[PDB]
RNA sequence: AGGGGCUCUCGCUUCUGGCGCCAAGCGCCCGGCCGCGCGCCGGCCGGGCGCGACCCGCUCCGGGGACAGUGCCAGGUGGG
């Protein structure tokens, strides 16, 4: 159940706890560098739904864009 | 008595335009790198910001007698190991070769582990005691796990150290454990550390999440802040009176 | 001479037999070596001069 | 205390740097050095300037290939020749072949060489 | 060059190492070789100072 | 007239075109040598630690600062 309870907090995206650690996530993304390699996945339910094994031979790489 | 007179203390001063600087410790004003700075600013951070109570709940860890209590208590019933289990399995061929048969024998109480497994135990009310540990470095895949095991009734404690439950349960880290039934002559030792696990969780746990966090200032701004309500106070406890 | 050149002569033609010699005029030696003197006696005296000067509350 | 930084600058901490032990090597065998004497020398100068320079300065005049020095010069006619050389100015052709002239030492006579040789 | 307002090359002593370090001080009116100067909060209001 | 609470003081460089780093000293230990040969014990060769060089601390220090700036839209201006 543990990963439809973490889709569901993924869609609570302005709550206080949500917006507290997407701000403090962001905050650290900027101070890292464009393209970078995460060691593990952020959001381990998106992945894998989108198609992520906790296999070796699976990389996550977080990419930074200029937006507009 | 027999000192030699050629011997001579010769000091040296070390004040501003005299005699150079002391190779003295330096560590506050070091150029870090880039990763070092961003661990230090995030711990900095998350003291600084107002962190909602969900969150707090994590920073709220176990008292540490009672923590040690419970890891003995789940070395007890840590799981098994490869090479143990194989063994196990080969005793267990050898015996029904020879001879009694299939023979359950009691298929012994063991911890469980992993946050999937713990949240069905959780939900289906299968758990004694449920051990989350304080430093989920993504903290949104327990976020809601309190609130749970409040709702179903069965107590949860917060252990400080997520790498001391995979150390547990033979890994590197470990997010979660769950107490299923357990043998009798530590039923006891359950029988306290249960009450006392609730009485410090579960029941006060209203305040527990209503309850924010952060939002301490620096030292240097506490310090000049202090300075100033002092410097009031000590003239103003003159006027009056 | 050009400085390779200086590489092969030898240490007498290169320098002379007086400290700071071959890099300082024999004049400015004399004259530093009366300034250090006369800079130590001017810091001796000035201390002594307090340690006089001690006898107030 | 009692492990103090006095600088204030980070350094990168070295770290063991380990040699090479390869599973298996990337070419099976060593390379056949294709540049050896008989390659280095193709064949003597016979013109009447190579005449000259064999009856006047003790020397004699091959044209070699374009890769090799005057070491390597040296050592092959030493060796095929049984011979000794006290040097080797070499130049390149026009046409773009090195022609090597090499005096031998005094002892021997490049004129009885010549006539081992056959170019006399 | 370029500049015409005359650089003083001034030599100070470093603090933490055994070195001389020298600066590119605008020249002040009225400064000359062999000068001392002085500079901090507790330097003297003489010209030339910082 | 001993002082603590109360401030400036826990500040050591200004007549001179010099020098200045890679610690002196003190205190406590550890080893070998002969050896008083009775033990902090005699001395000879070494080695270490601490104070000298105060202790804690969460942003290197200082200046700004929720503005600037940037993204997107909107109005004006725009023979560049
Ligand atoms: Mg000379
Ligand atoms: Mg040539
Ligand atoms: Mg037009
Ligand atoms: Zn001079």
């Amino acid at each position: 159940g543990a990963y439809k309870y973490i889709q569901e907090l993924w869609r609570k995206k302005q709550s206080d706890v949500m917006r507290f650690l997407l701000r403090v996530r962001c905050w650290q993304y900027r101070q890292l560098s464009a393209l970078h390699r995460a060691p593990r996945p952020t959001r381990p339910d998106k992945a894998r739904r989108l198609g992520y094994k906790a296999k070796q031979g699976y990389v996550i790489y977080r990419i930074r864009v200029r937006r507009g | 008595k027999v000192v030699n007179p050629l011997f001579e203390k010769r000091p040296k001063n070390f004040g501003i335009g005299q005699d150079i600087q002391p190779k003295r410790d330096l560590t506050r004003f070091v150029k870090w790198p880039r990763y070092i700075r961003l661990q230090r600013q995030r711990a900095i951070l998350y003291k600084r910001l107002k962190v909602p109570p969900a969150i707090n709940q994590f920073t709220q860890a176990l008292d540490r007698q009672t923590a040690t209590q419970l890891l003995k208590l789940a070395h007890k019933y840590r799981p098994e190991t490869k090479q143990e289990k194989k063994q196990r399995l080969l005793a267990r061929a050898e015996k029904k070769a020879a001879g009694k048969g299939d023979v359950p024998t009691k298929r012994p109480p063991v911890l469980r582990a992993g946050v999937n497994t713990v949240t069905t135990l959780v939900e289906n009310k299968k758990a004694q005691l449920v051990v989350i540990a304080h430093d989920v470095d993504p903290i949104e895949l327990v976020v809601f796990l309190p609130a749970l095991c409040r709702k179903m009734g069965v107590p949860y404690c917060i252990i400080k150290g997520k790498a001391r439950l995979g150390r547990l349960v033979h890994r590197k880290t470990c997010t979660t454990v769950a107490f299923t039934q357990v043998n009798s002559e530590d039923k006891g030792a359950l029988a306290k550390l249960v009450e006392a696990i609730r009485t410090n969780y579960n029941d006060r746990y209203d305040e527990i999440r209503r309850h924010w966090g952060g939002n301490v200032l620096g030292p240097k701004s506490v310090a000049r802040i202090a300075k100033l309500e002092k410097a009031k106070a000590k003239e103003l406890a003159t006027k009056l009176g | 001479v050009r400085p390779k050149v200086l590489m092969r002569l030898s240490k007498t033609k290169k320098h002379v037999s007086r400290a700071y010699g071959g890099s300082m005029c024999a004049k400015c030696v004399r004259d530093r070596i009366k300034r250090a003197f006369l800079i130590e006696e001017q810091k001796i005296v000035v201390k002594v001069l307090k340690a006089q000067a001690q006898s107030q509350k | 205390k009692k492990k103090i930084r006095t600088s204030p600058t980070f350094r990168r901490p070295k770290t063991l740097r380990l040699r090479r032990q390869p599973k298996y090597p990337r070419k099976s065998a060593p390379r056949r050095n294709k540049l050896d004497h008989y390659a280095i020398i193709k064949f003597p100068l016979t013109t009447e300037s190579a005449m000259k320079k064999i009856e006047d300065n003790n020397t004699l005049v091959f044209i070699v290939d374009v890769k090799a020095n005057k070491h390597q010069i040296k050592q092959a006619v030493k060796k095929l020749y049984d011979i000794d050389v006290a040097k080797v100015n070499t130049l390149i052709r026009p046409d773009g072949e090195k022609k090597a002239y090499v005096r031998l030492a005094p002892d021997y006579d490049a004129l009885d060489v010549a006539n081992k040789i056959g170019i006399i | 060059p370029g500049r015409g307002a005359p650089l003083a090359k001034v030599v100070f002593r470093d603090p933490y190492r055994f070195k001389k370090r020298t600066e590119l001080f605008i020249a002040a009116e009225g400064i000359h070789t062999g000068q001392f100067v002085y500079c901090g909060k507790k330097a003297q209001l003489n010209i030339g100072n910082v």
